[PDB]
């Protein structure tokens, strides 16, 4: 018939193949992340490579279909996500030498490790060796230590390969029709044909910078504070008007500045939203966990977990013998089975992640219904959104009263709001500017804009004009430190984690609205709503089935990107913020460096 | 004589249902009044007794159950068993993941999900032949071209709506 | 000196005089109304004839300055203020026969009294006897006898005596350069001199008709609407098609339809947005209540009541024994003495009046500040309307939380808001067309439209056709049913609570903009409002010291009155009336009738 | 013998207001330091102690008690009682309602309202000739002719502003 219907039947096809070879992948994947044995590593992979090997073979046959030629939106999406000429647009020398890059940078990341140069004796790999001292060392050397040596070992090392990268993955870009690689990122956020719903590759930078100068004043005092805080931890290392030491931050780049807590908090006698130690007085195994869990999106009008979920999920370690990955992940392997996988320790901090990733497991769920090629989350930033929200409203001293595990005698002070919403901020807030400079950089040197002469010059031309950050020893194109950052040096995409971090806050707020709260906005909890799951499961039933803009619209009630939310969130920190801040400096000098000369 | 279709050791493809025929008998239906061995047992004729009768097996996905009715959109009903619209008696369903899945994947039932032009009440098609979306002979390697018959790919594992259902459907003239 | 300079010193004088007079004149004037002794009523003519007297004195004495030869705008004002002629025009036979006359009409009201046919002992009182009949049977007939008992014994009476007063009251408005009483009246909202700030008095009939007509279509479906429900209410009695019976609208006239809330309610199994039992229910007294409205003002920026108040109002009917008469008012005595005379009830519809009552002892206070002649509200609209916003922002569901007549649990939803919004319409759209329809029968027996023998063939034309309002029995020309009603027989301008509404919704907008407020203009509560509490403020200062228009202009922007604002306030419940309404005939027939049956 | 002054049975009405000398006496003024029986205490000087005099007395309205300081606008420190600019000692002040004022109301206490220029710091003026905006002698009934001293009118149920207030003023030299 017409080139329309000849498609349909191609993605037909398409779809019951997929589903075959994408399950045997997926089960691979599991029972070896599950059972860590040599005869899974290798079926792991054989099912993955068909899988991946049967994808190319589609790809370049649905090829064959001008999807230009077709007007059913439906179709046409599944199409040009299949349309995924890849790697594939290169030579075979180019396509191969890049996965050769590729792997080489994952690996020298992963297999990293720098040894005590007074102690040549023993070494630390970044995890947990390396990690742990940036995270709990009150010793500004031993911080700096970590933070030159890994930035001077694997840092130097991923440079040539990442110029490398660079231009292999450029020309693929261009290749296929982008300006660059930047270009074919934003890409994930585009629209075509809809009307106001309408987004564009250029249209994402636009938003992005405009929403994140609002931020600038909220984070300039948050920055402000911290300052302060931490001239008092390292006395006489610090300026009053000038950036922070890059080592000095919580974690080996700062891009959460959650480990500030114990030295930032603003009132050290008040006790504890830490129900760690209320779970544990009350023996909660990891079945208590997730059960609640459940109870919980079941209270809005979402379903139970399939009665596969509780007989093929891994709950708790299978301690040694049967040893696994730790890493907690939601698995949507297809064929309507769903199951977490997650080590369960009987920490807050894991009877919160446990509604995070059951987040994830109700949105794979909910949009089972599409077509194979539209399950997955509007956009990169849509799963992990939804994910927070839970955490969020389990998080409340309020739910937490509500399930038992807080002594219905709790009075919420407006003190406790304080360290809470701080030690917020430190992690929600501390990580934005950090976030965006780093696609900033990256977007910038995917457009020549960012010569290769001056690179690290650049890097730190921003780290201090955006984020307010210096390096404790300066740093010449030997370096390479925006690829110590995994994401960076493992091609990832990275300001996902932006618009994430601000949908959130619009889906928090929109929920607590329908969910009629009255109190502040960090108040709230979803529990018990129902109007509000509906409201969600409106925007979670349609996966990438239609543009974010709409999916984002149904939760909201707005086609875009908001960050006012977020800045109600952090209102009331803001305040006390901008009057602790009454005598201390806002802002910094550039120019000021933890070296001199 | 009812308990040698529903208890057969195995069951035919959707695409290649059995018919059986069943007559000069009597029986009870009882044995069929008291069961939770039962998912669907819709009956749109009645539920009452005559002890005078048609036996349709096969084997469709979970949520294909939902197609062997009346009236129903399509694909399993429309390129393999197609209900007539009023004429009827009763649909019965059963999961059977033990018996007709497993944990590496067993694929012996098939359906058929191309064709050109649905099937009529009770119809059937064993037709195995490369299809075309316009007519026309087929032989693939060849685009465009299609093996109209695919594989279910039972894993024990999967969801409900994605587990082996043996159907039997019974039928009063 | 100048001729300028001459006047100053004059009115000094008068000042300094008047307040001397004026105080004790109120101060009779209270201690009669409060304490009807025989003495009493002696000195309340006294003072307030030494007074009146002392105004004529004055007033002749006045006439001797030329206000054309002065050029300064406030003393403009007062001089010509005092410029002023009265009753004092007529001839001394006129002027007492006239008083005589106004004196007798408003006794008959007051003192008239309605007696069983079938048992001569009993006798009821318009308050509270028939009253609380009209606003609490369910008994068509017990309604029919009330109603019709009420207008032919006091209202056969008033007959004569309003047709005399139509005539001598003529005669003085003419006679003071007027076209009729009518006119005389419309001319408290007349400006000259100012640009574009000028107000005619025939300019008021063409705006309040014109303003009118964007308010029929929101009427005839409340309309609609209670009238289905008052079938319900009163099976057989109604006409799907016809007007409604006058005897059946909540209270002696259908002022306000008030109280058919209880039995038009749209959603009674939510909680009540009548906290009338709520506050029963918690032992509310009148105490509570006013000191309850104090604090209201008190939040948005406003003073304390005087300690003077606390000690001198009277909040509760003394009851028997020491008589006074229960018309709630708001009295500024002068000499910085203010006080409310209320004998509040315990209903919400009094807690509410007791905030519109204590409005306008704040905006008396806030314009004590001006000289003598200039202490007043902007126009007669003004004082009412003041009172009305604070009744407003009282009577949300909100409002009602943080006082604690409403569970801290409430959960505002549209179901709940519809009522709140249909109780608010009863009473706001309700006497609209009521008051609209009594001011033009008014104005038009004036202007002499109307001959003594139609008097009320036209009336009642009128209700059916303008309100859509029928009377149960037929009324011939011995009847005179508008003067039933206090204002009239009382001798009162009317349209100043038609005008009053307008105004009302016109600040709300304003303020709640002020407020820094969220959405629909009907959830505003301006408490806590210092911003908004300060804008108002700023008007309400100015007495009479401004033309309306300027005032007006100054809080919302507008150099006249708007109906926009009102029809905003009411959009849900228009929307929501047009679909209920959908099985109903809309509007009525002038031709329907419960007697000519 | 300062209590002989606050305590005073009688006060005069400020236009015709009582300077009482006080020379060669010891006082301790803690009799005034220890006072919230009083409502205003300005002292345009100081607030210690050196055992060493002129006290003012009369009446006004409460919102007339604002203008006995220096650089006052007018009525009462224009024509009855004008503090001098720097030279100043303290002026004290105590509501009085129910000494001065009368539930009947109460006229005794009088005020200057009109004149021909303002008073020096300490001038008087016991003046009562029929008041004319330009010169001119004056004959009321005639227009335009005023009588200089009107009558304050004290009522027990007025405002604050509006009650009678007796003050006395010292001076130090
Ligand atoms: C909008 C439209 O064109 N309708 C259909 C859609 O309902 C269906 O799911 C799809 C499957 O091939 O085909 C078309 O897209
Ligand atoms: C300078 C001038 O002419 N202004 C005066 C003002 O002082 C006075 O308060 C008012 C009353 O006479 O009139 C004018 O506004
Ligand atoms: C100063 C003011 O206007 N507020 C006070 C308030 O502080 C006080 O506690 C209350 C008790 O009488 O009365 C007043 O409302
Ligand atoms: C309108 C309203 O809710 N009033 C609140 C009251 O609830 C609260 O106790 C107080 C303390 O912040 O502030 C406000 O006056
Ligand atoms: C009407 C009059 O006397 N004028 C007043 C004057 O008293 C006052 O001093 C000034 C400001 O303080 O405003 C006016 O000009
Ligand atoms: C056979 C076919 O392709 N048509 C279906 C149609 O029955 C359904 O109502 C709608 C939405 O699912 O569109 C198609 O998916
Ligand atoms: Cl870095
Ligand atoms: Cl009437
Ligand atoms: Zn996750
Ligand atoms: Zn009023």
């Amino acid at each position: 018939s017409t080139t329309e219907e000849l498609a349909k039947t191609f993605l037909e096809t398409f779809n019951y193949e997929a589903q075959e070879l994408s399950y045997q992948s997926s089960v691979a994947s599991w029972n070896y992340n599950t059972n860590i044995t040599e005869e899974n590593v290798q079926n792991m992979n054989n099912a993955g490579d068909k899988w991946s090997a049967f994808l190319k073979e589609q790809s370049t046959l649905a090829q064959m279909y001008p999807l230009q030629e077709i007007q059913n939106l439906t179709v046409k999406l599944q199409l040009q996500a299949l349309q995924q000429n890849g790697s594939s647009v290169l030579s075979e020398d180019k396509s191969k030498r890049l996965n050769t890059i590729l792997n080489t940078m994952s690996t020298i990341y992963s297999t990293g490790k720098v040894c005590n140069p007074d102690n040549p004796q023993e070494c630390l790999l970044l995890e947990p060796g390396l990690n742990e001292i940036m995270a709990n060392s009150l010793d500004y050397n031993e911080r700096l230590w970590a933070w030159e040596s890994w930035r001077s070992e694997v840092g130097k090392q991923l440079r040539p390969l990442y110029e490398e990268y660079v231009v292999l993955k450029n020309e693929m870009a261009r290749a296929n029709h982008y300006e660059d690689y930047g270009d074919y990122w934003r890409g994930d956020y585009e629209v075509n044909g809809v009307d106001g719903y309408d987004y564009s590759r250029g249209q994402l930078i636009e938003d992005v910078e405009h929403t994140f100068e609002e931020i600038k004043p909220l984070y300039e005092h948050l920055h402000a504070y911290v300052r302060a805080k931490l001239m008092n931890a390292y006395p006489s290392y610090i300026s009053p008007i000038g950036c922070l030491p890059a080592h000095l931050l919580g974690d080996m780049w700062g891009r959460f500045w959650t480990n500030l807590y114990s030295l930032t908090v603003p009132f050290g006698q008040k006790p504890n939203i830490d129900v760690t130690d209320a779970m544990v007085d009350q023996a909660w195994d990891a079945q208590r966990i997730f059960k609640e869990a459940e109870k919980f999106f079941v209270s809005v009008g979402l379903p139970n977990m399939t009665q596969g979920f509780w007989e093929n999920s891994m709950l708790t370690d299978p301690g040694n013998v049967q040893k696994a990955v730790c890493h907690p992940t939601a698995w949507d392997l297809g064929k309507g089975d769903f199951r977490i996988l997650m080590c369960t320790k009987v920490t807050m901090d894991d009877f919160l992640t446990a509604h995070h990733e059951m987040g994830h497991i109700q949105y794979d769920m909910a949009y089972a219904a599409q077509p194979f090629l539209l399950r997955n989350g509007a956009n990169e930033g849509f799963h992990e959104a939804v994910g927070e929200i839970m955490s969020l409203s389990a998080a409340t001293p309020k739910h937490l009263k509500s399930i038992g595990l807080l002594s219905p005698d709790f009075q919420e002070d407006n003190e406790t709001e304080i360290n809470f919403l701080l030690k917020q901020a430190l992690t929600i807030v501390g990580t934005l500017p950090f976030t965006y400079m780093l696609e900033k950089w990256r977007w910038m040197v995917f457009k020549g804009e960012i010569p290769k002469d001056q690179w690290m010059k650049k890097w730190w031309e921003m780290k201090r004009e955006i984020v307010g950050v210096v390096e404790p020893v300066p740093h010449d194109e030997t370096y390479c430190d925006p690829a110590s950052l995994f994401h960076v040096s493992n091609d990832y995409s990275f300001i996902r984690y932006y618009t994430r971090t601000l949908y959130q806050f619009q889906f928090q707020e929109a929920l607590c609205q329908a969910a009629k709260h009255e109190g502040p906005l960090h108040k709230c909890d979803i529990s018990n709503s129902t109007e509000a799951g509906q409201k969600l499961f409106n925007m979670l039933r349609l996966g990438k089935s239609e543009p974010w803009t709409l999916a984002l619209e149904n939760v909201v009630g707005a086609k875009n990107m908001n960050v006012r939310p977020l800045l109600n969130y952090f209102e009331p920190l803001f305040t006390w913020l901008k009057d602790q801040n009454k005598n201390s400096f806002v802002g910094w000098s550039t120019d000021w460096s933890p070296y001199a000369d | 004589p009812f308990g040698e279709v529903f208890n057969a050791t195995k069951f035919p493809s959707v695409y290649a249902w059995e018919r059986k025929k069943i007559s000069n008998c009597v029986a009870d239906y009882s044995v069929l009044y008291n069961s939770t061995f039962f998912s669907t047992f819709k009956c749109y004729g009645v539920s009452a007794t005559k002890l005078n009768v048609y036996a349709d097996s096969f084997v469709v996905k979970g949520d294909d159950v939902r197609q062997i009715a009346p009236g129903q959109t399509g694909v399993i009903a429309d390129y393999n068993y197609k209900l007539p619209d009023d004429f009827m008696g009763c649909v019965l369903a059963w999961n059977t993941r033990n018996i007709d899945a497993t944990s590496t994947g067993n694929y012996n039932y098939k359906y058929r999900y191309l064709r050109h032009g649905k099937l009529r009440p009770f119809e059937r098609d064993i037709s195995n032949v490369p299809f075309s979306p316009d007519g026309k002979p087929c032989t693939p390697p060849a685009l465009n071209c299609y093996w109209p018959l695919k594989d279910y790919g039972f894993y024990t594992t999967s969801g409900i709506g994605y587990q082996p259902y043996r159907v039997v459907v019974l039928s009063f003239e």
